[PDB]
RNA sequence: AGUAGAAACAAGGCC
RNA sequence: GGCCUGCU
């Protein structure tokens, strides 16, 4: 039968044809003569619309082939001969700009003059019934509907029939001339009844091929085949199997639980070695502070001048000479270093004003300093296999070291007050609320405690030391850059000061990876002699550069005063993550608000000022050689204040192992204190996995170390 | 007229052309999602990293016929170098604040019809009424609360079905809506944003942030309402009670 | 005195103050360089755990596997992955008596969605292996590149948009002789049936970053895209089946894993009566993801699809199925150092099977020695165990089997046990008359897991009397205590725009004020420390300060011009109206009513050339990646103003071979928007059909000139233009 | 697409010859008064088998039928057809 | 040298 | 010496 569509009809309707074949996704090998009535519409449906023009009047204009012009206007604009999607696009395009109503079904063509749709069908069978029966299948219809059928006969509602009658008699000519010739073809044992509506499918997933072998390949050991093994499947049933492999398993498989008493844990073993080193960016304990007493904020003014300025202010200047080398580098470097920072500096001040950033020059002295052309050249493995030396990069566990008292007496002094502001809050909205009005009353009770604190100046120095230093490196990736270090605070007269701790040389700092590391120079004046504890000082240079003269009963100290300087680096997380110090206030008083209102969920009543007050309450925030010290709440503040600006400072893998293993270890000791049984599988395995992270980190080690005094002071 | 034209402009370029005939319908989704930009795993390092460069952000190339390319002083707003893998090209952030400070300005008396759940939240707070706070023990319970005020009893497929007619009326399809709630609520937000020309996308955003019902799982002690969920977090403490009465009550 | 914060310890009980414990104020240990020593230490521990099993030699790949199920009972408490079939499909079983219904039902809802599921869900998909390169890459593009690949060689069904037909035509593919593939450097490069396979069933090993709780790195792995929708598939299944379990976690948040395990902690003791001891175990376990045997998986759906359309459990059958024979790509390879001749050198990991040993230390010389005889093509066959969590929903079916196996109608005896269980983690409540019956049930619970290749690790468990325990960080004591460290992370600018960065920050702190307990104060402070880095990060300061940066005039001009100050956002360098009351409004429609018509105008105005929207997904979600979970997406509420462009992407293409992707992506979006234009909807609704794009946009040119003439600013010679040209376009087509 | 022009119909007596042409399968079919349309040859019926011979020229697309050993029964309209359109008939009477 | 820690950075590639 | 890139 396909042969008729082969022969009669040309290919654009054969091809619109077969796509709609394809629309609704059934094969055509199996019934065309669904392809031949549906296309004979469609050929209707054109031979119906085209050669029919319109012009500004109605009536339209009808011409046999559309001449060049503007007036190319078509009568009936079709419908069908589109995806669904697009003739409900029509459809609905056609409603909302015609205001008409939408049919639920599909038209076939749309007309002005009656401004309306037509469904165009012919049938087989004769019009009178296949008319009203698409009628019925259409719900209050307004759309006029039309068919013709074999017999050359015409029908209609309101006997309304929308243009010209020689069309009509074309259309007729075409239908029998499809009527008599299927009479030399010879169609009709079913050309009248050959659809019914069939639509039904099932979905075919098989495996077969390669993909099959490979499901033979992934069973149990004694199957063969998928098909087996999920017959076996399919065929079983619980008849008592755990029960009979848990008899024959060997009794050695048990899970024995250990108890857990007080002579049970032992102390934390702590890793043996030369003393631990000091790994900060930046001096904590032995920093000092040149002043200028200016009144700008803290972002606000300019760094270079700033840091002139309050250089100035201090008289005394010695010519630098080495008091403790570097033990590894070269130190006349930094010395000469130290010279060219005082040698521009005054450059700088010459000059009519001062740059808000200024680069260096790049010598030898801080190309050595700054690790410059160091990196070795990348190359090719089929170029260099040969090289007996070459091999992997060193890859093992780092140098044991062992706890230093220095730590411990850093931490003390990082929790002691100060004579000096060290965070000036921003502006909040005006609190409205009774609950507003008591957190800010809470707050400022915080601020208060923990603004006059040695943690607060190392987060803000660290805060701006590493913001500085990433946007020179973004910004200055190639030049070896200056940054003085500033803080300003504000006494306790109100007066608003400005402190310059040292200087950073930030080097090159093409930095892709997170991991990727900017080195830079730090020099930092200070008053403490290195001679007292060097091992601290491992991987510092340290010069006397002058002499102070501070007020005391004792005459005059007249004290020399020296200079750190060091060869560190960073990364671009590394300064991100430092730059965000100011969370560790979050965390402390956090912490510190979750014990008030713990308290005060149980008497009736906000807590806070009595606590900060009376002072009565104390927590044990510390162990004296008489016994265990307790202090008050804002203690605690600060304490937990600096708990974690040292988390913060030297933050490790070592740390968070530790931290890790040890709250466990933490929260067994609770459940022994509050008779709960505990017990444990294996607690050796614990111990060793807590003490494998106590390598080399003062900040891990002295944890440890407080670690082993809590199990001490507990325990009883 | 425009449109057609680039889309023959399109087609003239052999390689265009390819695409735009070889590509079904289909796969848009997939090509216009094909992008070789991977995800940023660490967002905020880069954007505390880009922001310290010059012309960190992207713009629209009509950026160059709209804001000069320098300030008074000479610092420079936008750049004609285009992004990696697309016609936009970087500006510096000033280019913002230029654009606030001298750009173009328009009648801005719509957008509150349109983020209409974020100025109803505004209004609400507004005329709010605190009271005294109670210290005492707060039982948390947890519990399924839905979080949206002004879900009009619609899921996300029912109302998105309305969004489309409100906002493309001739992409809907076969879908004719029944539910006379449906209707009114078509009728309302098709007078209301008429002309309205922020974008059909966020419009059609905001459509179904309002109407769909959404639900999540919070730890609540009283109130249970909607209007009380949204500002659980100033009522309802560890050991504190702040009574309150939204405007709308 | 020397402090000692942890001395704190001895008034304040260990879970009130458990936040000082969690150093999450510095930064996490990141990896480096290669992570090929860690996969080729996990292909070696997974093998070494199954020794006992017995080896075979795929006649497909060619690559020799190790099959343990069924294996020698364990004789040690040593982790082992010697899962008996048995004991697993009795296991199911009682699941299923206990629970009658779920594996039919939840087989009805997952036949559904695979018979309507759509190719495009594909798509919503991060980092995925692109075999065509050999790299990792976007889902859709890798998605694009197979999809392209497969059409080249003759597989389009995949053109019927349905997510199944493009699975039919990628095991199809698995039966060709030759493949063909693109390279740049385009070469065309024939691929044989075998090397395809290892292509189709290999894994790409990457190492994990920015892991905060433990001292040693570790490898994850990512698959391809002919696997994924079978993944899939199985997931949707296994999470529909989880649902209907309260004795699971995983598909869940966190506050309704913390009401169950408060549901189920009060169930056990409160039944229990005075006779009754009860002791909660919180339990971690040990190589969970090496110790599971895809073969049990496959077991264990094939007992879940009984009597069920044989397409269905086909389908559902692939994924497992592939997963016993999949290969593992080593990584990045391994770098070295020549200090006297001062270079260095990178070495890929595809050269390890052939390499000398003698650039290799010690430990790298042993893992080399030991996963040579694994490498095939430059992967290891990794058959015996799943490499990181791909069926997490699985094996939190197989561990709520055990838990339910303990039901006291299994026990058959005095003692009984329940709990929850969450991939790797689990609270497990035993309760028995006296302590010989809590020791009698924890070791047959300990037996019963070490017979379904379960491990408990007995370094990181203990057990305790109930009412205190832990589970995923969360620290139950008499009730769940808010810890606040572990979303310490959260408290920055996340990194997405100005107005976003913005609005994710009042609204985290809102979450974390109503979640995590988060004090008023605090949250103040919080507030404070937020908007001062804030503005130190945009560079967007008061504007009444002497701050001068790279944006300090501008915003300063804006200030002076502005007469009701109050109304400029925190982004132009105004004040902060945020405060406890007001942290879930976005700041424009806070001071909507102060700010000047004027700058209002300019901000809020659609033809910015700043704002660009590209689909609904992506509207107003952003990716934020918790500290300690998996990555995951929050709706933040903002409004779209000239403050909400996109940052700058990477540009580091255009140095590389791949620089023609750039040209591609330019010229898809340039096709897609003009699609957009011609489909409006394309964006809301992802548009659907088998016709090209030419068709849908000539014809709807025809129809909308037409209409808009019919009404609006169209003109007879405008129309007739359009028409003539959509047949100059159609002809052009033509040819 | 092809016009059919017939010619060389027309009166002859029993026993005679005749010979049709056509100018454009092409085919000769006849109809007789009250039967059906018949086939005549195409380029045989059982009727025509050694009487009538059809040839075909492709260069001039001229089908020519010879007649031969006419009968009364071989009175008909006479229509010449390529393959399906038709020539206007041609009368043959015998 | 320095950072850092089971492998890397101490710029890369292209002419 | 000149130019390109900074998660590809």
């Amino acid at each position: 039968m396909e042969d008729f569509v082969r022969q009669c009809f040309n290919p654009m309707i054969v091809e619109l044809a077969e796509k709609a074949m394809k629309e609704y996704g059934e094969d055509l090998k199996i019934e065309t003569n669904k392809f031949a009535a549906i296309c004979t519409h469609l050929e209707v449906c054109f031979m119906y619309s085209d050669f029919h023009f319109i012009n500004e009047r109605g009536e339209s204009i009808i011409v046999e082939s559309g001449d060049p012009n503007a007036l190319l206007k078509h009568r009936f604009e079709i419908i069908e001969g589109r995806d669904r999607t697009m003739a409900w696009t029509v459809v609905n395009s056609i409603c909302n700009t015609t205001g008409a109503e939408k049919p639920k079904f599909l038209p076939d063509l749309y007309d002005y003059k009656e401004n309306r749709f037509i469904e165009i069908g012919v049938t087989r069978r004769e019009v009178h019934i296949y008319y009203l029966e698409k009628a019925n299948k259409i719900k209050s219809e307004k759309t006029h509907i039309h068919i013709f059928s074999f017999t050359g006969e015409e029908m209609a509602t309101k006997a309304d029939y929308t243009l010209d009658e020689e069309s009509r008699a074309r259309i007729k000519t075409r239908l029998f001339t499809i009527r008599q010739e299927m009479a030399s073809r010879g169609l009709w044992d079913s050309f009248r009844q050959s659809e019914r509506g069939e639509e039904t499918i099932e979905e075919r997933f098989e495996i077969t091929g390669t993909m099959r072998r490979l499901a033979d390949q992934s069973l149990p050991p004694n199957f063969s085949s998928l098909e087996n093994f999920r017959a076996y499947v399919d065929g079983f049933e619980p008849n008592g199997y755990i029960e009979g492999k848990l008899s024959q398993m060997s009794k050695e498989v048990n899970a024995r639980i250990e108890p857990f008493l007080k002579t049970t844990p032992r102390p934390l073993r702590l890793p043996d070695g030369p003393p631990c080193s000091q790994r900060s960016k930046f001096l904590l304990m032995d920093a000092l502070k040149l002043s200028i007493e200016d009144p700008s904020h803290e972002g606000e003014g300019i760094p270079l001048y700033d840091a002139i300025k309050c250089m100035r202010t201090f008289f005394g200047w010695k010519e630098p000479n080495v008091v403790k080398p570097h033990e590894k580098g070269i130190n006349p470097n930094y010395l000469l270093a130290w010279k060219q920072v005082l040698a521009e500096l005054q450059d700088i001040e010459n000059e009519e004003k001062i740059p808000k950033t200024k680069n260096m020059k790049k010598t030898s002295q801080l190309k050595w300093a700054l690790g410059e052309n160091m990196a070795p050249e990348k190359v090719d493995f089929d170029d260099c296999k040969d090289v007996s030396d070459l091999k992997q990069y060193d890859s093992d566990e780092p140098e044991l070291r062992s706890l230093a008292s220095w730590i411990q007496s850093e931490f003390n002094k990082a929790c002691e007050l100060t004579d000096s502001s060290w965070i000036e809050l921003d502006e909040i909205g005006e609190d409205v609320a009774p609950i507003e009005h008591i957190a800010s009353m809470r707050r400022n009770y915080f601020t208060a405690e923990v603004s006059h604190c040695r943690a607060t100046e190392y987060i803000m120095k660290g805060v701006y030391i590493n913001t500085a230093l990433l946007n020179a490196s973004c910004a200055a990736m190639d030049d070896f850059q200056l940054i003085p270090m500033i803080s300003k605070c504000r006494t306790k007269e109100g007066r608003r000061k400005t402190n310059l701790y040292g200087f950073i040389i930030k080097g090159r700092s093409h930095l892709r990876n997170d991991t990727d590391v900017v080195n830079f120079v730090s020099m930092e004046f200070s008053l403490t002699d290195p001679r007292l504890e060097p091992h601290k000082w491992e991987k510092y240079c340290v010069l006397e550069i002058g002499d102070m003269l501070l007020r005391s009963a004792i005459g005059q100290v007249s004290r020399p005063m020296f200079l750190y300087v060091r060869t560190n680096g960073t990364s671009k997380i590394k300064m991100k993550w430092g730059m965000e110090m100011r969370r560790c206030l979050l965390q402390s008083l956090q912490q510190i608000e979750s014990m008030i209102e713990a308290e005060s969920s149980v008497k009736e009543k906000d807590m806070t000022k009595e606590f900060f007050e009376n002072k009565s309450e104390t927590w044990p925030i510390g162990e004296s050689p008489k016994g265990v010290e307790e202090g008050s709440i804002g203690k605690v503040c600060r304490t937990l204040l600096a708990k974690s600006v040292f988390n913060s400072l030297y933050a490790s893998p070592q740390l968070e192992g530790f931290s890790a293993e040890s709250r466990k270890l933490l929260l067994i000791v609770q459940a022994l204190r509050d008779n709960l049984e505990p017990g444990t599988f294996d607690l050796g395995g614990l111990y060793e996995a807590i003490e494998e992270c106590l390598i080399n980190d003062p900040w891990v080690l002295l944890n440890a170390s407080w670690f082993n005094s809590f199990l001490t002071h507990a325990l009883r | 007229m425009e449109r057609i034209k680039e889309l023959r402009d399109l087609m003239s370029q052999s390689r265009t052309r390819e695409i735009l005939t070889k590509t079904t319908v289909d796969h848009m989704a997939i090509i216009k999602k094909y992008t070789s930009g991977r995800q940023e795993k660490n967002p905020a390092l880069r954007m505390k990293w880009m922001m310290a460069m010059k012309y960190p952000i992207t713009a629209d190339k009509r950026i160059m016929e709209m804001i000069p390319e320098r300030n008074e002083q000479g610092q420079t707003l936008w750049s004609k170098t285009n992004d990696a893998g697309s016609d936009r090209v970087m500006v510096s952030p000033l280019a913002v604040t230029w654009w606030n400070r001298n750009g173009p300005t328009t009648s801005a008396v719509h957008y509150p019809k349109i983020y209409k759940t974020y100025f109803e939240k505004v209004e609400r707070l507004k005329h709010g009424t605190f009271g005294p706070v109670h210290f005492r023990n707060q039982v948390k319970i947890r519990r399924r609360v839905d979080i949206n005020p002004g879900h009009a009893d619609l899921s996300a497929k029912e109302a998105q079905d309305v969004i489309m007619e409100v906002v493309f009326p001739n992409e809907v399809g076969a879908r004719i809506l029944t539910s006379e709630s449906q209707l009114t609520i078509t009728k309302e937000k098709k007078e209301e944003l008429q002309d309205c020309k922020i974008s059909p996308l966020m419009v059609a955003y905001m459509l179904e942030r309002e109407l769909v019902r959404k639900t999540r799982f919070l730890p609540v002690a009283g109130g249970t309402s909607s209007v009380y969920i949204e500002v659980l977090h100033l009522t309802q403490g560890t050991c504190w009670e702040q009574m309150y009465t939204p405007g709308g009550e | 005195m020397d402090v000692n914060p942890t001395l704190l310890f001895l008034k304040v009980p260990a879970q009130n103050a458990i936040s000082t414990t969690f150093p999450y104020t510095g930064d996490p240990p990141y990896s480096h360089g290669t992570g090929t020593g860690y996969t080729m230490d996990t292909v070696n521990r997974t093998h070494q755990y199954s020794e006992k099993g017995r080896w075979t030699t795929n006649t497909e790949t060619g690559a020799p596997q190790l099959n343990p199920i069924d294996g020698p009972l364990p004789e040690d408490n040593e982790p082992s992955g010697y899962a008996q079939t048995d004991c697993v499909l009795e296991a199911m079983a009682f699941l299923e008596e206990s629970h009658p219904g779920i594996f039919e039902n939840s087989c009805l809802e997952t036949m559904e969605v695979v018979q309507q599921t759509r190719v495009d869900k594909l798509t919503q998909g991060r980092q995925t292996y692109d075999w065509t390169l050999n790299r990792n890459q976007p889902a859709a593009t890798a998605l694009a590149n197979t999809i392209e690949v497969f059409r080249s060689n003759g597989l389009t069904a995949n053109e019927s948009g349905r997510l199944i037909d493009f699975l039919k035509d990628v095991m199809e593919s698995m039966d060709k002789e030759e493949m063909e593939i693109t390279t740049h450097f385009k070469k065309k490069q024939r691929l044989n049936k075998r090397s395809y396979l290892i292509r189709a069933l290999t894994l790409n090993t990457m190492t994990k970053d920015a892991e905060r709780g433990k001292l040693k790195r570790r490898a994850i792995a990512t698959p391809g895209m002919q696997i994924r929708g079978f993944v899939y598939f199985v997931e949707t299944l296994a999470r529909s089946i989880c649902e209907k379990l309260e004795q699971s976690g995983l598909p869940v948040g966190g506050n309704e894993k913390k009401a169950k395990l408060a549901n189920v902690v009060r169930k056990m003791m409160t039944n229990s009566q005075d006779t009754e001891l009860s002791f909660t175990i919180t339990g971690d376990n040990t190589k969970w993801n090496e110790n599971q045997n895809p073969r049990m998986f496959l077991a264990m759906i094939t007992y879940i699809t009984r009597n069920q359309p044989e397409w269905f459990r086909n389908v559902l059958s692939i994924a497992p199925i592939m997963f016993s024979n999949k290969m593992a790509r080593l990584g990045k390879g391994y770098m070295f150092e020549s200090k006297s001749m001062k270079l260095r050198t990178q070495i890929p990991a595809e050269m390890l099977a052939s390499i000398d040993l003698k650039y290799f230390n010690d430990s790298t010389r042993k893992k080399i020695e030991k996963i040579r005889p694994l490498l095939i093509d430059g992967t290891a066959s990794l058959s015996p165990g799943m490499m990181m969590g791909m069926f997490n929903m699985l094996s939190t079916v197989l561990g709520v089997s055990i838990l339910n196996l303990g039901q006291k109608r299994y026990t058959k005896t005095t003692y009984w046990w329940d709990g929850l269980q969450s991939s790797d983690d689990f609270a497990l409540i035993v309760n028995a008359p006296n302590h010989e019956g809590i020791q009698a049930g924890v070791d047959r619970f300990y037996r019963t897991c070490k017979l379904l290749g379960i491990n408990m690790s007995k370094k990181k468990s203990y057990i305790n009397r109930t009412g205190t325990f832990e589970f995923t960080s969360f620290f139950y004591r008499y009730g769940f205590v808010a810890n606040f460290s572990m979303e310490l992370p959260s408290f920055g600018v996340s990194g997405i725009n100005e107005s976003a960065d913005m609005s994710i920050g009042v609204t985290v702190i809102k979450n974390n004020m109503i979640n995590n307990d988060l004090g008023p104060a605090t949250a103040q402070m919080a507030l404070q420390l937020f908007i001062k880095d804030y503005r130190y990060t945009y560079r967007c300061h008061r504007g009444d300060t002497q701050i001068q940066t790279r944006r300090s005039f501008e915003i300063k001009k804006l200030w002076e011009q502005t007469r009701s100050k109050a109304g400029l956002l925190v982004s132009d360098g105004g004040p902060n109206l945020y405060n406890i009351r007001n942290l879930h409004i976005p700041e424009v429609c806070l001071k909507w009513e102060l700010m000047d018509e004027d700058y209002q105008g300019r901000l809020c105005n659609p033809l910015n050339p700043f704002v660009s929207h590209k689909e609904i997904e992506s509207v107003n979600n952003a990716v934020m990646m918790p500290a300690h979970g998996p990555a995951k997406n929050m709706e933040y509420d903002a409004v779209a103003t000239t403050h909400s462009w996109i940052p700058k992407r990477n540009r580091s293409i255009l140095n590389t071979s791949q620089r023609g992707i750039l040209e591609d992506e330019q010229m898809y979006q340039k096709c897609c928007n003009l699609f957009e234009k011609f489909f409006p909807s394309s964006s809301y609704r992802r548009p659907v059909g088998i016709s090209s794009m030419v068709e849908a946009m000539v014809s709807r040119a025809r129809i909308d000139a037409r209409i808009d003439f019919e009404s609006g600013r169209i003109k007879k010679e405008e129309f007739a233009e359009i028409m003539k040209i959509c047949s100059t376009i159609e002809e052009l087509r033509r040819q | 697409q092809v016009q059919l022009q017939e010619s060389g119909g027309g009166l002859v007596q029993p026993g005679g010859s005749l010979r049709l042409s056509c100018a454009a399968t092409m085919s000769w079919y006849r109809q007789a008064p009250g039967k059906e349309r018949e086939l005549v040859a195409s380029d045989y019926a059982a009727s025509v088998k050694g009487r009538f011979t059809i040839s075909r020229d492709n260069a001039k697309n001229t089908v020519y039928l010879q007649m031969n050993m006419l009968k009364p029964e071989d009175t008909a309209v006479y229509y010449c057809y390529v393959y399906t359109l038709f020539g206007q008939g041609t009368q043959v009477t015998v």
